[PDB]
RNA sequence: CAGCGAAGGAUUUGGUGGAUUACUAGCUAAUAGCAAUCUA
């Protein structure tokens, strides 16, 4: 019996991402 | 998916932990030594003490096991439970187990390592959890009852799926099934990773390397008439060829020469990669057996080179390196060998390179041209390079001696090279 | 003379011995306790 | 001309055109904003259905689009349209006649760049509203400072900086004071792609010869170089699920997956998109996901998933090759002949100059599928000619 | 460590607790506005915990060259560029238009030839209409079509003189006792050779002949020879221009076939040899530029009834030379049996043997062979029967391995009866009995 | 099908230069029109003649091959004299010259300037908004080196100095296969596959007439003052229109038809006529 | 037996992916925040 090259149902797990909103500033 | 397989996953996840008496005895009864109804009454201290005795005798026959006495075969190890502690110390545990397994990969002919490893099986449960390194460390001994035993007790990983009709069968698995195990690059990348660990630990030896090389040439043999599969299979076998030459052992170096020669005669490679392979097998060449085998494999590598530019100059930094590792008289006595291997294209490139990058010692080229026979386009390109050499530097007695030898045999060759470049009257003017 | 020197170029090649899938199965009969240099000579003599 | 009987409705059966798409996240979802000629389209990425289209066309063709969370920034002849749910919410007219070329979105400062190395950057009136609506300033890169522009982006953890990628040089900006800060070194050939890395402050940038330089802008150096023979590189990406994998896309229709932890080719992919329609126009990993969204110029979008490894012990060394997953395509050449299948006006048939036959569905645009050329075998003994 | 200093961020202050996502990177519940470089370091650590820091950036900063070239290139075969020779066991055929399709034939195709330099194919069958096609890869037409009544032709071929190359004589022959020559001049003038001078009692037929040059060897009147077969052991060499019986040669035992091997002597001199077999399979090798007397004789290793011998590699009937200096010594000989076993011999060592061993004795096609021909350059051997369908094999040599990829079962060869090559183009042509001649080409040439 | 790959007449209609294929190698033959045997062969099968044009005045063909070369080939000396390279290894699609200056058009849509008196590459430009392009023609107004007319699938017009599209035309549904200027204001277009030539004004762009053949066009010749247009159909007949620009007020039909049948009941397909 | 017939032909069967209803994006405490966090 060959090696079972077998797919599956794929699922999109949780994202976890830096966002650019905290990359600006302002002079106070 | 469905519920049945959805919890067969968690059954395979928690197969290592015993949940009651029946599963405890069905898990404890796996052993490399004793059968079921004997093994179900052993305690941990019994197999631990006879394993520690096996270890200390194994450590006086090999001095690199007292570390495993200190950290894996200690007295607290019989209380150390595997699946009760966190992922980082289980990572420490199984890389220590992998260190032990590649270290004790050699000793499987002798029963002290069987009794040394059986407590490791019975306590740290490598026959279910750490199965991969176990299988491809003891894969060399595949005609042995130790391997039949360990495959009878193993839970079979998803890679080694061709062996699942050899569990609990008295027939040892055959060489054809070993090739069909080796015959996919999902297995091969794994096995090259394992051989990389063996190289960087120097746990290489003459039996593992022999078996590995024999299965690799059988894989290339099965993929002879599949060009896409062979081109798919290049960058792993050549990868460990280059990683195999980086070591020091003569046996792994000549194993690298073996896979290189069978791969070069398997398919025609390119000039740049075959020259990089030539300088690579030269750049770590020390022992005399490695010298002999590397010279044979260089000659066959260059013999299996076609297309134009086949007999051209090997460049300066590979040419002087070839002369540094191999003196001229070794080339001369290798050509004086009575078996007469076909080395005509390599010797042709060697003659053109010694005539273009040294241009000083032509006694060598005359002597070896006397010592072998050689074909017509080869000698045509040699005498063309000799025409250019005889016109850039002034004529010598050696140069005109080999020139009149090429007069004495096959006149119209050097006549037609003069017809391409000048005239025999002008050559006798330069005489 | 260019096709003549090309024809001499293709004339100057001797009979190689190719590999095929049932040429190296015999090594597994003596992979046991055999020095690798003798293995290298064995695979080269079955090769050419 | 305007009509009085027929009004135009939609150009169906069209997926991509060759403009580099963009992607956006919403919670744990992913949407792909692709360009089709003049209007754009918003697919999702899980089931790859269509989700949105622009409600009305653009004046010129769209040259460049990007996407933040809810909003899609389209860019054509002179303007940038900030869009929401496929509806235009704000035009932004640029202060020139020069045609816009690239843009980026980060924090507050939108930043678009025309075709003469002039960069209009815009700012949100309130650091709380939804999109940059107010013109802030106009930087201008001169030919002393570098070549002519080819990309721009703000890579991460940089306090209001920016990275303009020219044809010969990399050059940063501080966009608050309008200042240049760090011109990079000299680069000896034309570079054509630059995508940031999910590791700290480096950017991978690929040239017209097949090399990828990895510039460390904080260090101002290069870290490594991936050399590849004579490949016109087109599109880089990185995989961000922990296991580090670079992915280059060559305009000869190639997609090469490099490991970076041990500098090895994981798997090559040949002729994924057609060569002559641009090759791999844009290919990217969805971040935190082991899938790949490629799009060619040949009216095709594909997803390639990386399977889990089969070596439960070795793991990252043995990597399974990429499978093929969902894909949406049309035929890549103008359709020759057109029929309507059913009386309900649900299915229609196309047959195109690239010799493919498709059954488009004008009801729901994930039902459109190619008809298949697999001959029924002759059951009288004959052989197929 | 930084190659640049911004000199603007250190004088900034940001209230980090204005929103939700920037309020977790505080460190106390009393700190509100933080400095700029501290803020950069805080969100930099937040980035490094939102994507971890792998090892390949802090690896380094750019016996090795095998790994380096292997990581560079993808296509690990040099054969894209030059290749200069064949690849064994897998050849690059393609198909072309069926060369009979413009004006078809009706009988079998018993002879098929090429003009030595001009792009012309000749077809000849039992329906006594020798056609000539202009052949090309797209649509190939009929130049002329001579018909000659009462003479169903068996074999027919082109011929050009070596000296002045402007002769272009077809020679044709069937089962009858006359053959025909033709000077082709784009209404035809054909002559009918029937004058047997010396021997008139040994030809029941003219159906097997070859044509071959020879030199005079005291002068250099290089001219043609027709070589006809006889019945007992007789093969008669005539003149091609005139028609004179030059001489004849009888071998002992029944002639089955024969071939012609030239060899150079000097720059401008050459020598022709005729090779002839029995059914028993002991060959005579005799030169015929002097009088026809045996200079070598040996024996094939096997065969009960051998059927067809063909020499090749250098120049021959199928690959002729144009200038006299362009003539070449052959390399390969081949002998084929009724059992199917084709031996192929080298002829660079086997002028010395007097009983030469075969280089290879191959057997792949089962039944008797009928035609076998080499390539014009001597790398393909082509073997074909006249018994079963798809009865042709191609052999790469010097490796002497049959090509595997071609022909498959799905090739429309038909029951093959003749085959020929191009002189240069690598354009191969096969003919069957049901009428059609099909056309392939070899993409390496 | 025709075994002639392509052919072209010399100006004033006395010689025919035709490319055929002969054992997988193309060869070029010249022939007068009232034997010649100087077949210029080509080297290899990967090198085939895409397009060709006579020059007028040492008599010469120029042959654009399929790799990025223009073989300026003399007819008397039976060899290529000069080899106009380009920078790319891309197959060209058309050539047209006027006096000294010559234009070539690539598969990668570039336009190439050459000069057959000085053998240089003058300028080198691709332009936007025209992508599939396969044949051009320089528009003559005496020394109008500017304003050449480019055509595939929608015919465009190009000034060589402002270098933008000045006027587009309704092309056809197919790629254009014949594009011949006939006066100082009109030009014939005709695609492949279609029976429908059409004359376009070069100033207003309105179609004046549509010439309707009875089969697919293959080639056409015209008189010098456009009073007579002979086309050769795909099935080997010939259709000559008399006075096509005088008014059947919008779609002019075929005026006279000529076929060459043998006396054996066999039609032989003619091709490539020429009318003065 | 025949013919059909471009470097194979003809079948069995698993898995994944796309459809099988008509394509307006995710989460939550929802006139907003989130998508790196709803906590003080």
């Amino acid at each position: 019996p060959k090696v079972v090259r077998e797919a599956k149902k794929v699922e999109m797990t949780e994202a976890r991402a830096y966002n650019a909103d905290a990359d600006t500033a302002k002079a106070a | 998916s469905s519920l049945s397989d959805q919890l067969a996953q968690v059954a395979s996840n928690n197969a290592t932990v015993a949940l009651d008496r029946k599963r405890r005895q069905k898990l404890h009864s796996a052993s490399l030594i004793y059968n079921s109804k004997t093994a179900a009454t052993q305690d941990y201290d019994f197999i631990f003490e006879n394993a520690s005795k096996a270890l200390e005798e194994l450590s006086q026959i090999e001095p690199k096991f007292a570390i495993f006495s200190r950290t894996l075969f200690s007295e607290s190890s019989i209380s150390l439970d595997r699946n009760v502690q966190t992922k980082e110390e289980i990572k420490d545990l199984d890389n220590a187990i992998n260190a032990y397994l590649l270290l004790a990969s050699s000793k499987w002919y002798l029963a002290p390592t069987l009794h040394a490893t059986e407590w490791l099986v019975r306590r740290f449960q490598i026959h279910v959890k750490n199965t991969e390194m176990l299988l491809l460390s003891t894969l060399n001994y595949y005609q042995t009852p130790v391997f039949k035993r360990i495959l009878s007790i193993i839970k079979l990983p998803p890679l080694f799926n061709c062996l699942s009709n050899f569990v609990r069968s008295e027939k040892p698995p055959t060489a054809l099934t070993m090739i069909k195990l080796f015959n996919d690059m999902d297995f091969l990348k794994l096995y090259t990773s394992y051989l990389d660990q063996c190289i960087k630990h120097n746990a290489t030896y003459t039996n593992q390397l022999l078996f590995t090389t024999c299965c690799f040439i059988n894989v290339v043999a099965f993929n002879s008439n599949n060009d896409e599969k062979l081109n798919q299979l290049v960058p792993i076998l050549l990868e460990i060829s280059a990683k195999l030459l980086a070591s020091k052992s003569k046996d792994c170096q000549i194993a690298a020469h073996t896979i290189l020669v069978v791969f070069a005669t398997a398919l025609p490679l390119k000039k740049t990669i075959i020259l990089a392979a030539m300088e690579t097998i030269l750049s770590n060449l020390d022992a005399k057996e490695a010298k002999h085998s590397a010279l044979l494999t260089i000659c066959k590598l260059f013999q299996t080179l076609k297309g134009q530019g086949n007999v051209d100059q090997l460049p300066s930094k590979i040419f002087k390196l070839f002369d540094s590792k191999f003196d001229t008289v070794s080339i001369l006595t290798f050509l004086d060998k009575e078996d007469k291997p076909v080395c005509d294209k390599f010797i042709t490139s060697y003659t053109r390179s010694i005539a273009r990058y040294d241009r000083s010692k032509l006694n060598i080229i005359l002597s070896l041209l006397k010592k072998i026979r050689l074909e017509r386009y080869e000698v045509r390109l040699i005498i063309t390079d000799l025409i250019y050499l005889s016109e850039i530097l002034e004529d010598k007695s050696q140069l005109v001696e080999l020139f009149e030898y090429f007069i004495s045999i096959n006149e119209d060759l050097v006549l037609k090279c003069l017809k391409s470049l000048g005239l025999t009257g002008e050559l006798f003017e330069i005489r | 003379d260019e096709e003549d020197i090309a024809l001499e170029f293709i004339n100057g090649e001797k009979k190689d011995k190719l590999v095929n899938m049932n040429s190296f199965t015999s090594m597994f009969d003596n992979i046991q306790n055999v020095q690798m240099d003798t293995f290298f000579d064995r695979v080269m003599k079955v090769l050419t | 001309k305007n009509s009085k009987i027929f009004s135009p409705f939609r150009i169906i059966g069209n997926v991509s055109n060759g403009v580099p798409f963009a992607t956006g996240t919403l919670g744990s979802t992913f949407y792909i904003v692709t360009c089709v000629g003049k209007t754009f389209q918003i697919y999702d990425a899980n089931t790859l259905h269509l989700l949105f289209v622009s409600e009305k066309e653009t004046p010129s063709s769209i040259v460049a689009l990007s996407a933040h969370f809810h909003y899609v920034y389209a860019a054509y002849e002179n303007k940038v349209g900030i869009y929401k749910r496929g509806i235009e919410e704000h035009l932004l007219e640029l202060e020139t006649d020069a045609n816009v070329e690239h843009l980026c979105i980060f924090g507050d400062y939108l930043c678009a760049s025309t075709d003469d190395n002039s960069i209009f950057i815009y700012k949100k009136s309130d650091p709380q509203d939804k999109y940059p609506s107010e013109f802030y300033t106009k930087l201008t890169v001169t030919e002393i400072q570098g070549g002519e522009i080819v990309s721009l982006q703000h890579l991460a953890t940089y306090l209001n900086k920016l990275t303009v990628v020219t044809k010969s040089n990399v050059l940063l900006f501080n966009v608050r004071t309008g200042k240049l800060v760090f011109t990079s070194n000299e680069f000896p050939d034309q570079i054509t792609t630059a995508e940031p890395a999910p590791v700290l402050d480096i950017i991978a940038l690929g040239t017209v010869t097949g090399e990828v330089i990895m510039f460390n802008m904080r260090k101002g150096k290069r870290i490594r170089t991936i050399k590849i023979p004579q490949s016109r590189i087109s599109s880089l990406s990185f995989r961000t699920d922990g296991s580090s994998h670079l992915s280059v896309g060559t305009s000869s229709g190639d997609l090469i997956f490099y490991d970076l932890d041990r500098r090895s080719r994981i798997h090559v992919l040949k002729n994924i998109h057609r060569e002559s329609y641009g090759g791999v126009t844009q290919a990217t990993f969805l971040n935190g996901q082991p899938i790949i969204v490629t799009s060619g110029g040949d009216n095709s979008l594909k997803e390639y998933v990386f399977d889990p490894s089969l070596s439960q012990g070795s793991g990252d060394v043995v990597v399974q090759p990429p499978r093929y997953l969902r894909s949406r395509g049309g035929h890549s050449q103008p359709p020759s002949y057109i029929a309507f299948a059913d009386s309900q006006s649900h299915f229609m048939l196309s047959a195109s100059k690239d010799r493919s036959l498709w059954s488009f569905s004008l009801r729901k645009d994930a039902q459109s599928q190619e008809m298949s050329q697999r001959l029924h075998k002759k059951q009288d003994g004959g052989r197929v000619g | 460590e930084a190659a640049w200093i911004d000199s603007d961020d250190e004088k900034i202050k940001v209230p980090i607790l204005v929103t939700n996502k920037t309020k977790k990177l505080r460190t106390s519940y009393n700190e509100s506005k933080i400095n700029g470089v501290h803020y950069i370091n805080r969100l930099r650590s937040q980035f490094e915990k939102i994507y971890p820091r792998p090892k390949w950036v802090d690896d380094e900063s750019d016996i090795n060259a095998l790994t380096k070239i292997l990581s560079t290139t993808y296509n690990y075969k040099d054969t894209l560029s030059n290749s200069k020779l064949l690849p064994p066991k897998k050849l690059d055929i393609v198909r072309l238009k069926d060369a009979n399709a413009s004006h078809p034939s009706h009988s079998a195709i018993q002879s098929l030839s090429f003009h030595p330099s001009k792009p012309l194919l000749l077809t000849g069958g039992y329906d006594k209409t020798l056609r000539i096609y202009h052949i090309d890869g797209k649509t190939n037409h009929l130049v002329t079509s001579l018909h000659l009544v009462g003479s169903p032709i068996q074999t027919c071929t082109f011929y050009t003189s070596l000296s002045n190359q402007n002769q272009q004589n077809i020679f044709t022959a069937g089962r009858r006792r006359y053959m025909h020559s033709w000077d082709l001049s784009l209404t035809a003038k054909i002559e009918k050779f029937s004058r047997l001078y010396g021997h008139e009692s040994t030809q029941r037929s003219f159906e097997n002949f070859k044509v071959a040059h020879l030199q005079n060897s005291q002068t250099n009147s290089v001219h043609g020879i027709v070589l006809l077969q006889g019945n007992n052991g007789w093969i008669n060499i005539l003149h091609s221009t005139s028609g004179l019986w030059l001489m004849g040669c009888k071998i002992e035992g029944v002639i089955t076939d024969f071939c012609i091997d030239y060899q150079p002597i000097s720059r401008g001199k050459f020598r022709t040899i005729l090779i002839a077999v029995n059914a028993y399979g002991e060959v005579w090798e005799f030169d015929l530029n002097k009088n026809g007397h045996v200079i070598r004789r040996w024996k094939d290793q096997g065969g009960v009834g051998i059927t067809k011998i063909q020499v090749g590699g250098g120049t021959t009937t199928t690959c002729p030379a144009l200038q006299i200096s362009k003539i070449k010594q052959n390399r390969w000989l081949a002998v084929g049996s009724e059992s199917g076993f084709v031996n192929l011999y080298d002829r660079n060592n086997a002028m010395t043997s007097s009983t030469p061993t075969p280089v290879a004795a191959l057997d792949q096609l089962t039944t008797t062979i009928s035609n076998l021909q080499f390539s014009p350059d001597g790398q393909i051997l082509c073997m074909a029967s006249r018994a079963v369908k798809d009865a042709l094999r191609l052999v790469h040599l010097p490796s002497c391995s049959v090509f595997s990829n071609w022909p498959t079962s799905g090739t429309p060869l038909g029951k093959v009866t003749s085959v020929a090559f191009s002189p240069s183009g690598g354009l191969l042509a096969v003919g069957n009995e049901q009428g059609k001649v099909r056309l392939w080409k070899l993409n390496h040439y | 099908d025709s075994p002639v790959l392509q052919s072209a007449y010399d100006p004033s209609g006395q010689y025919l230069c035709y490319v055929t294929v002969a054992l997988d190698k193309q060869r070029v033959g010249v022939q007068p029109t009232q034997w010649n045997e100087n077949f210029l062969y080509l080297e290899d099968s990967k090198l085939k003649v895409t397009c060709l044009k006579w020059v007028n005045d040492t008599v010469a063909i120029i042959l654009g091959m399929n790799n990025g070369e223009i073989w300026l080939y003399s007819v008397l000396a039976n060899e290529v004299t000069y080899k106009f390279t380009t920078g790319n290894s891309y197959e060209i699609k058309d050539i047209d010259l006027m006096g000294n200056q010559l234009w070539c058009i690539d598969s990668s849509d570039a336009f190439y300037q050459f000069d057959l008196l000085q053998f240089k590459l003058l300028q080198h430009f691709r332009i936007n908004n025209c992508v599939q392009l396969n044949k051009l023609t320089i528009v003559p107004a005496g020394d109008s080196v500017a304003q050449l007319l480019v055509a595939s699938h929608s015919i465009s017009l190009i000034d060589i100095e402002e270098k933008k599209v000045v006027m587009t035309f309704p092309g056809h549904v197919s790629p254009v296969s014949t594009l011949q200027v006939i006066t100082n204001e009109f030009f014939i277009s005709g695609a492949e596959g279609d029976r429908f030539l059409n004359v376009y004004d070069i100033h207003s762009g309105m179609t004046k007439c549509v010439l309707v053949a009875e089969s697919d066009i293959k080639e056409l010749s015209h008189s010098g003052q456009a009073d007579s247009i002979a086309v050769t159909t795909e099935d080997g007949s010939l259709e000559i229109f008399v006075d096509p620009l005088v008014s059947g007020n919008k779609s002019k039909k075929s005026s006279k038809k000529i076929q060459i049948v043998s006396k054996d009941g066999r039609k032989v397909p003619i091709y490539n006529a020429f009318i003065n």
